[PDB]
């Protein structure tokens, strides 16, 4: 009945080891010398994670298999097999990592089939707007090299996308509670954060967390208790109260 | 050679260097001998035991409580693509990669080290220093912006777009040319003596060039000169 | 060819396509403001035309509009061209038109001379050595009257000084967002109009010569500025259309390259598997 | 056998110039396809102008092919080939329509074909 | 002269691609176009023509010092051949000094002969 989290650091190395073992045992080779049951090997592995029904012990096991690709070759045999097996995928891009997107999670090539029921209402109420904004900003990122587009609405997309990127950035080994993620995503989506400088957004979110620890115990407790967004007017009141004190630098 | 290094790090606890030149030949020889040994071939004609063969060698070069071995070892990349299994499998064992790049080497820009692909997990603010980390990330950023200008100026020209273009381009190329240092070994190819620059002087000169203390200095003064005082001296010599 | 060659070619085509798309977007943006600038300028020329159609006084003594038709001396040609390329047939149309027309109309350099606006026009008239005497370059992407007045005052004074006694100008005309036409329009020495007598009040004392020298140069200036705005609008439309076509061509080429790449992929996989199995079949 | 001391200096020069123009055209065709003929430089425009004519003129109507189409074949001596290609390169026929260079023998056939056409 | 020639050609290589579209290329950088074209024309020779090292290096020195950048790109090969003939005519001392000491002769003495050949040379 307990819940287990399992992480495999590299499936590709298991695949390589099994390939070597099969070839040494003189079994018939296959596509890239992989043995005939390499797909069955990983299906056996990743199919044992499940969420048990009520009639059985209500435990569950969850897995995060890892795949290592060379030069972004997502068309290789093992990566394709694992993508076929798994319920989702998230794609970390080294170019985005170097350009400053620290989590490097590409929202375009990352999909989760369970996404939806796997969230709480507070985050579900705000996730769609952020996804839509980032998707729109993806195309517009190719125009920022030109100094100006002669309508504010299109440049507003660039500004909002930059602010989104700055909000989503994070540092090592400092995870955030889901309620404090919900609050900051709400602040970004409702335009409270739109008037803040890009270099200042990163400091702004931490100062906002401090202000929450000061005077938002009721909001945080309500989110934790009901998995739902608090009173919209009271939340706006708190956010504007913080903005009354935060100073642009 | 590894056994000779191991004796020193185990029997006396010294700090030993191990320079292995073109380790790719080790796996290539393994691939040559595996076929004759009677083993069935592998994906790109390599040996089935490539991964374990590399790992048995590599995992012995590790620091212990008594001593510590550090190793600088080159990688040969066939056909100049990093997708081949022999260079691909060795990535997992490395803590710092210095990616020399062609189309940088082609201009004679030695040591052809790419400021972009060069990575090392030692670059962290709490280990190298906050100012060093800030300077390194700043120079990486200002070098990043320049490459995107190259395509748009290929289709239009350098002077087509002027949105802070003078400032950003100047900042980028002055650092890019400044990264190239004259080596002591390079006497065999140019005669000119090399120079040694410490880390404090490096970060200080980079702070100056970043803030614009030397915005009007020539580009060639940054190339293959070493310290910033040497840069300004040679620029004064050439530029009157 | 090789897989690496095909992939690199695909990536290069992709980046060129994206840059051309951005260029189309910025060109359309610039059109979005050139059009409103032209519309806002229209009423000023409307007022100047309303005033002009009272100052005529029938057969007045004005030296400019009375169809002097003196022995033609050094006909003046004014061309409006872009400072930057990447616009398709915009500049080529106007330059070929002026060249073809002047070759038939006139024979020797003593019978014509050229006024040039734009880098391509002056470069063309330099490489083909033609008699250009006055030019200006690198006009801002959204010009105002002050920018061109400096040149246009001299151009009009050139006719005032008994030179360029026949004057014509060439410029592309913004017929539509898709279609732009190269028009030839007569200028002040060939002035003609239609409106009959009317009454108005702007320095409306009947002093013919005074109102004459007050108005007519300014009328020529306003007409030149309007034609320039029209030409700029045409340039923006031509650039955006050409970039759209470039993106379409790049997309088609990318599609064909993807077909070739897929066929190369399957061939390479077949070859690798065959070699592995043949090597295994030995021992 | 294409060497200056074997075929003749003029033959060698004409052949090399023809190959150079064709190579330049093959280089430029990628830009031509991607963004059209409009943005070519003036020298490149003339290079393409002569390259298309040369490429068409390299064609010939054979005696064997006289059964597929009614056109009889032709036999072209080396001297006439060299003279025609030199005349094309020197700019004597820059005004001809480019379709007049297709499937013809000696150079005078191009002129008479063009006169029979709309010229 | 090898290093400067190599660097100049390497620099000339890239901007040729950009030269196919842009007209705002600087006149000072058009000198790079001219010099690169001169070098490319200099680095050609026909079949079975071995050239001694002294005459090989004299023209390279003349090219890298800009002594022929005023001749059009069309006439560089004739410049080369008639320059070798002029050196055989008069440059006996220069050739002998180079062949003996393996070092460049005094820039004055060679530059005088180069300028004499320049004023003698006819351009088509």
């Amino acid at each position: 009945g307990k819940h287990v989290l399992v992480v495999y650091d590299d499936l590709s190395k298991q695949a390589a080891a099994y390939r070597e073992l099969s070839l040494l045992l003189r079994r018939p080779p296959g596509r890239e010398a992989y043995p005939g049951d390499i797909f069955y090997l990983h299906s056996r592995l990743l199919e044992r994670a499940a969420k048990l029904s009520d009639a059985k012990g209500g435990g569950s096991l969850t897995a995060l298999p890892f795949v290592e690709t060379q030069a972004g070759d997502i068309s290789a045999y093992i990566p394709t097999n694992v993508i076929s097996i798994t319920d989702g995928q998230i794609f970390l891009q080294s170019d985005l990592f170097f350009s400053g997107v620290r989590p490097a999670i590409n929202a375009g090539l990352s999909v989760s089939r369970v996404g939806g029921a796997a969230q709480i209402k507070a985050m579900k109420k705000v996730a769609g707007t952020l996804r839509l904004d980032l998707a729109a900003y993806r195309e517009l990122e190719a125009f920022a090299q030109f100094g100006s587009d002669l309508d504010k609405a299109t440049q507003a997309k660039l500004a909002r996308g930059a602010r989104t990127v700055e909000v989503l950035k994070q540092d090592l080994h400092q995870p955030i509670p889901v309620e404090k993620q919900v609050l900051i995503i709400y602040a970004l989506t409702r335009g409270f954060l739109d008037d803040i400088p890009v270099e200042d957004v990163r400091r702004f979110e931490k100062e906002f967390y401090l202000f929450l620890d000061q005077n938002g115990q009721h909001l945080l407790e309500h989110i934790r208790t009901t998995k739902d967004l608090p009173n919209e007017d009271d939340l706006n009141k708190a956010i504007e109260a913080f903005k009354k004190t935060f100073v642009v630098s | 050679g590894l056994t000779m290094a191991e004796y020193f790090r185990d029997e006396q606890g010294q700090d030993v260097l191990l320079f292995i030149d073109n380790i790719f030949r080790f796996t290539q020889a393994g691939s040559e001998v595996s076929a004759l040994l009677g083993r069935m071939p592998s994906a790109v004609g390599y040996q089935p035991t490539l991964a374990t063969e590399m790992g048995q060698l590599q995992e012995r070069i590790t620091s212990t409580a008594k001593g510590s071995i550090t190793s600088i070892q080159a990688i040969y990349v066939p056909a100049d693509d990093y997708t081949d299994p022999a260079p691909a499998t060795t990535f997992s064992h490395l803590d710092a990669t210095t990616n020399l790049e062609r189309k940088l080497a082609e201009m004679g820009i030695y040591p052809a080290v790419d400021p972009l692909a060069s990575t090392s997990r030692a670059l962290a603010p709490e280990i190298v220093g906050e100012e060093h980390y800030q300077v390194a990330r700043k120079v990486q950023q200002t070098l990043q912006r320049y490459k995107e200008l190259q395509d748009i100026i290929a289709i239009l020209g350098m002077d087509e777009l002027s949105d802070e273009d003078k400032l950003v381009v100047h900042r980028a190329r002055r650092i890019q040319f400044f990264l190239s240092q004259n080596f002591h070994v390079a006497e065999q190819f140019t005669g000119q003596p090399g120079s040694y620059v410490p880390v404090k002087e490096t970060v200080r000169g980079f702070k100056e060039i970043l803030e614009g203390k030397y915005d009007h200095l020539p580009e060639d003064a940054f190339r293959l000169v070493g310290r910033i005082e040497e840069v300004v001296e040679k620029a004064k010599a050439m530029g009157v | 060819a090789s897989l690496r060659d095909i992939k690199t070619r695909i990536n290069a085509t992709k980046k060129t396509s994206q840059i051309t798309k951005a260029m189309e977007m910025v060109s359309t943006s610039k059109l979005n403001r050139a059009e409103q600038n032209a519309k806002s300028f229209v009423p000023y020329m409307e007022k100047i035309q309303e005033v002009v159609a009272n100052v005529a006084l029938g057969a007045g003594g004005a030296s400019h509009p009375m169809l002097v038709s003196r022995p033609v001396k050094k006909t003046g040609y004014l061309v409006i061209t872009s400072d930057r390329g990447l616009a398709g047939a915009y500049n080529s149309n106007v330059l070929r038109l002026v060249y073809q027309t002047i070759q038939k109309r006139h024979a020797s350099p003593d019978e014509y001379a050229i006024i040039v606006i734009g880098r391509v026009g002056l470069s063309f008239f330099r490489k083909r050595n033609m008699p250009v005497i006055l030019d200006i370059t690198r006009l801002p992407d959204q010009p105002s009257f002050a920018d061109i007045k400096e040149i246009a005052r001299k151009t009009v004074g050139l006719f005032a000084d008994g030179t360029f006694d026949e004057l014509y100008m060439y410029y592309n005309h913004y017929v539509s967002a898709i279609q732009q036409e190269v028009t030839e329009r007569k200028l002040l020495p060939l002035t003609d109009l239609a409106e009959n007598k009317q009454r108005t009040v702007y320095e409306f004392e009947p002093s013919q010569e005074e109102i004459l020298d007050v108005l007519l140069p300014q009328y020529a200036e306003s007409l030149i500025y309007g034609a320039l705005l029209d030409a700029k609008a045409s340039e923006h439309a031509a650039r955006m259309t050409a970039m759209k076509n470039a993106t379409d061509n790049a997309n088609e080429l990318i599609r064909t390259l993807t077909l070739s790449y897929n066929r190369a992929r399957q061939a390479a996989i077949t070859q690798e598997i065959t070699e592995i199995v043949a090597g295994a079949n030995a021992l």
